[PDB]
RNA sequence: ACGGACCAAGGAGUCUAGCAAAUGUGCAAGUGUAUAUGAUUCUUUAAACAUUUUAUACGCAUAAUUAAUGUAAUAUGUCCAUUGUAGAUUUGUGGUGCCCCACUUUGCAUACAAUACCGGUAAGCAA
RNA sequence: CCUAUUAGCUGGUUAUUUUCGAAAGAUCUCUCAGGAUCGCUGGAGUUGAUUAAUAUAAUUUUACCAGGUAGAGAUAAUGAUUAGAGGACAGGGCCUUGACCUAUUCUCAAACUCCCAAUAGGUAAAAAGGGCGAAAUAACUCAAUUUGUAUUUCACUCAUAUUAAAUAAAAUAACUCCAAGUGGGCCAUUUUUGGUAAGCAGAACUGGCGAUGAGGGAUGCUCCUAACGCUUGGAUAAGGUGCCUAAAUAUUCGCUCAUGAGAUCCCAUAAAAGGUGUUGGUUCAUAUGAACUAGCCCUGAAAAUGGAUGGCGCUAAAGCGGA
RNA sequence: AUCCGACUGUUUAAUUAAAACAUAGCAUUGUGAAAAGCCACAACUGGUAUUAACACAAUGUGAUUUCUGCCCAGUGCUUUGAAUGUCAACUUGAUGAAAUUCAAUCAAGCGCAGGUAAACGGCGGGAGUAACUAUGACUCUCUUAAGGUAGCCAAAUGCCU
RNA sequence: CGCAGAUGUCCAAAGACAAGCUCAAAGAGAACAGAAAUCUCUUGUAGACUAAAAGGGGAAAAGCUUGUUUGAUUUCUAUUUUCAGAACAAGUAGAAAACGUGAAAGCGUGGCCUAUCGAUCCUUUAUAUUUGCAAAAUGACGUAAAUUACUUACUACUGUGCAUAUAGAGGUGUCUGAAAAGUUACCACAGGGAUAACUGGCUUGUGGCUGCCAAGCGCUCCUAGCGACGUAGCUUUUUGAU
RNA sequence: GACUCGUUCAUACUACAGUGGAUACACCAGAUCCCAUCAGAACUCUGAAGUUAAGCACUGUAAGGCUUGGCUAGUACUGAGGUGGGAGACCGCUCGGGAACACCAGGUGAUGAGUCAG
RNA sequence: GGGUAAUUGGCGCAGUUGGUUAGCGCGCGGGUCUCAUAAUCCCGAGGUCGUGAGUUCGAUCCUCACAUUACCCA
């Protein structure tokens, strides 16, 4: 018959890496979390309490609940013509602060002073990012002794 | 499965504390002839129509669950608890 | 006679006919079963704030209409 | 693969009960003159017209909840009409063309939340 | 007579034009020729947008994340597997063959792994919001009537007209209600399981046939171009220009002679092994002798009514490879 | 000359005339009567019966000749009963305010103990051994309720054939 | 009706907590003692063990040995897996109460994680200062007064039997859950080329026919005639497969 | 010159060697008491005679391992197109992406908070 | 599910009977008339299906083989 268990098909997903076994470090227990934060769900198999389900390994969400040792996360999931919000309750070892946001934060902080300076001198500032574009012309100096001629090779 | 005859646990009736209980086993009990369902069935079975209700025959299980009966020793109120199904059950025996 | 037993041929054409719909993006959600001893305190805070606001508004009304 | 030699006439989603949604009409915290009775109604009329000379026939609605004895919607400080975010319309200034912006005023329908109260259950007390 | 008994099963089911337009998956079922439920479709109605904006997107970019398939390895673990070499408990009385150890050596894995792509995925890219201060409310938290944390109130301020990265017949949007028909499918490229194989049976992504006609493939449900109101004129695609048949017996280079030549997707069969046929090329030996290589042609090549590059026919091609 | 049926007789109107049915002969079973055997009927009443064991009723086999072996464990049928387990209503007793509840007892059946196969039916394997080989009178061993006897045969009954 | 396998169980500890410890194996050495009894020492990333299939996890531990225990306890929410985003079932994060362990921070709502199971109706026992049995009463005339009686006021606690609310159990393995033996060679009806028994079609394993190489046969001599070990085809006069 | 609590979790590990002791870290001297065993070995308690032999710290091996570059190599593999080649098995072209083992060379750490001596 | 019987040396069984208890045959060896010495006497290993108030029970609350007949709404 068919075999659809809770941990079926996770032979390689839920296994430790080479020469990297053992339980987590002590600083993992000092991480700070707040409501509305972005977070990554990465299962750690050496802690068997409160593991996430197979599908959610590697997804990102927002925090909607904090407890003694647990965090609730809001995660999207595709079901056949729509996307549903899922409420996932996991323990604190399977939780990592998300890094997907940092460029926006640095951009805001850095653009603040540029705006403040430009308005202080009453200049015109453009702060939106620029897509890579076509390249301008230039004059390239090259001695004739440095150009090497090539040609196709014979077969061997 | 070996379960001792006494046990100190929480009492949910009349004294909300851990007290000393006695443990025994629950048994069904005999159907009484004056209950409403049995009166209805006995009236339906009279007359000229043969059997009137289903009779089960396709038996599959070989065990039963082992619900225990607990009884507080300060107050004399009782309570039930269910265990997983087993084949051999003993109430106070020689330890391993 | 046998028959087919599975295919999901043509299923995502049907899925894209009315597109992939999305969640709704509301501003508040219900705190029914969430962290207690924290939202009861919040109820007290908001009752105190509302009391102060209503008392000031009512007093202003009382003196304005005289 | 089955029906069809030809022509004319006939030939198949309807009626009644009961419920709902949609839409048109009348009145509106009410609405519907039941069975009957009345009349200077009586070819048509088996239709139409009327209602018993501080006004208790009945149905549905106006209040829920519980097996049930039953109990029953802020509360008298003010005839006032619970709270917040977005939001139609209105009020006062300025900008570009009665319209759109900015500030200001009011805050429908509705969406998302909070709070108070009524019936059942659990908990803590309990004549 | 009850009686026009009952049928998840065969057969039939009557005027026109216009507009929109499917499913042959899935869950449960004394269920497998049925049904209910979701999905796909139509019709009503409101809320919005109409401001080259915002909501939005089967698409990219910038930042970040997760992976163990293709490949590789066997001197890295597990499991297989050929052979010698060098060293310090069995053996016929100082040597067989061994055993043990050390460094090598030939070859492997859907249910092996030190490593690890391409493609395919997910989150983010600012106004109901962000930043920085002060004050007020708590029965929560803390050693703390200041420790913190929500929430609330006031101040100041964060690019826009080029719109906090590009592009967009982006609002043809969002949401309620009432319902039909479907729930036997098949085919093609690429990936892929069973089988000697099959116009066999079973899966994945996409495009189609079905439900669809037009030009081409002689002919043909699924191949190529291309999808459809009634016309006039112009210029093409796919494919063709000796006659059948509209348009080159066009131009410019090579190759080929067949007493069963050859003639282009799907497509309508041919191999090992041979040739002192002819045409190019490579490597050896003083103007000969060899050994290889690959284009056309030939041998290998046997079935039943009389027959098929579509037919006639074609050799200074009307054949094959180019311009 | 072989097979089948003893013979005369009968049969599927309209695809089968036979080896099929009947038959004389043989065997078994029930019953001494209006309170009996077998059978009909809603009830009252009837058939055999104007009968009486050399009779009526129910079966099997199928002339004559010569024969009819072993098994009562299984399933049927049948015989004895207060020594005897189980087995209804009614009835009797105890308790209780009463409805109830609890006890006890010689019905038939089954069980216990016997009979019966011209009732339904059943009736085995392995190994060694005699002066050339071959065979096995003989022996050992497992085992059944009983182990296919007199006969007969590649038969309308034998696959291999 | 692909491949290699497993399930209808088992455990008062094989559950909870804490502490100490380190395992398989090899080498050297010690009376009887030897290939293997019990003793020291060196090395030892798990090569052991962890109830039962296979996969994942585990070293001052999740393994071994001890000590104390019954968190395998009562009540409620937000939710994940299958999915219609229904039930059951099996899980994750928490709240109120009473406890175990440890010096303490803490941990504990069964078994280190992934399987080990069940509706309506009926029956059966537990719980309650909650109810009923259609004109009424049943503890009790209880406690205070007063009579010349149908007197007055106060009270949480009131007959047998039955019914009912809430919680567990008695089972449906065809496991979203009917009380169910055969035969038709005497046969009937509605249908099916959705499906068997012929010809035809694709395939060619099997059947049949033809090839290539050269070990060897042929006294001698590969090839007059043959041709083992291996290899490429053809046909539809066999039988299969669909 | 040394110590306590940490962070990276092998450039930090492993095998052999060399060097060091103002204070500190150790080995070390004992068992009355708290405590612990077959065993004061370990664990617990009370001390200050001796020593850098060992732990520990720094350095050295054409050391093993680990780590960073170069090469292997535009090789193996692969997304999109093709009325492309070839009986097939398989293999080029156009628009794009791009490994692994091995081999060669360098390296063997860095750091937060708080104290002691001088 | 209900009623009845039954479990006692190795084998077949007696007993078993409240301050009373456990035996016989058979099976296994010893001394024995020692011409089958048949027959045999004295000896030993030998046991209550298991629980418990109440003392001394085989009385009695329960489950565990087996046998007989009858019974059945999840
Ligand atoms: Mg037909
Ligand atoms: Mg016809
Ligand atoms: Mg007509
Ligand atoms: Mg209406
Ligand atoms: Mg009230
Ligand atoms: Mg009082
Ligand atoms: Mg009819
Ligand atoms: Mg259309
Ligand atoms: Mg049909
Ligand atoms: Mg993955
Ligand atoms: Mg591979
Ligand atoms: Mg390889
Ligand atoms: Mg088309
Ligand atoms: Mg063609
Ligand atoms: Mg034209
Ligand atoms: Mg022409
Ligand atoms: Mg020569
Ligand atoms: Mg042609
Ligand atoms: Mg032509
Ligand atoms: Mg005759
Ligand atoms: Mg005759
Ligand atoms: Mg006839
Ligand atoms: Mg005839
Ligand atoms: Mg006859
Ligand atoms: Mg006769
Ligand atoms: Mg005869
Ligand atoms: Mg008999
Ligand atoms: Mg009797
Ligand atoms: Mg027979
Ligand atoms: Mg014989
Ligand atoms: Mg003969
Ligand atoms: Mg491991
Ligand atoms: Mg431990
Ligand atoms: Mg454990
Ligand atoms: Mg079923
Ligand atoms: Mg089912
Ligand atoms: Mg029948
Ligand atoms: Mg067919
Ligand atoms: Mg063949
Ligand atoms: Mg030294
Ligand atoms: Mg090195
Ligand atoms: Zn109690």
């Amino acid at each position: 018959g068919k075999s659809r268990g809770k941990r079926s098909g996770t032979r390689y997903k839920f296994s430790k890496k080479f020469r990297k076994h053992g339980e987590c470090t002590a600083n993992k227990y000092l991480e700070k979390l707040n409501y509305g934060d972005y977070v990554d769900i990465v299962c750690d198999s050496t802690q068997q309490k409160g593991m996430p389900f197979n599908y959610y390994h590697g997804k990102t969400g927002k925090i909607f609940h904090i407890t003694k040792r647990g965090v609730g996360v809001l995660v999207n999931k595709r079901v056949k013509h729509r996307i549903e919000q899922k409420k996932v309750c996991v323990r604190i070892e399977h939780v990592r602060k998300s890094r997907c946001n940092e460029d926006f934060l640095l951009r805001k902080i850095k653009n603040a002073e540029l705006i403040k300076e430009a308005k202080l001198k009453n200049e015109h500032i453009n702060i939106k990012r620029k897509t890579e574009g076509p390249k301008p012309a230039a004059m390239i100096k090259v001695p004739p002794s440095k150009i090497i001629t090539i040609e196709p090779l014979p077969f061997y | 499965v070996n379960v001792p005859k006494t046990r100190k646990t929480y009492c949910s009736n009349k004294c909300k504390k851990h007290t000393m209980h006695k443990v025994s086993q629950y048994k069904k009990g005999k159907e009484r002839l004056s209950s409403l369902g049995r009166r209805r069935y006995d009236m339906k079975q009279k007359g000229f129509g043969g059997q009137t209700k289903p009779v089960f025959k396709k038996k599959a299980k070989t065990t039963k669950k082992i619900v225990l009966k607990l009884e507080c020793t300060k107050c004399k109120k009782k309570r039930f608890q269910t265990m997983k199904r087993c084949k051999t059950f003993e109430m106070g025996a020689d330890k391993k | 006679a046998k028959s087919k037993n599975h295919t999901n041929h043509n299923q995502n054409r049907k899925a894209h006919k009315n597109g992939i719909k999305k969640p709704k993006k509301h501003k508040f959600m219900s705190r029914k079963g969430l962290d207690p001893n924290f939202f009861r305190n919040q109820k007290y805070c908001l009752k105190g704030i509302q009391k102060k606001k209503k008392e000031l508004k009512l007093k202003a009304k009382q003196e304005k209409n005289n």
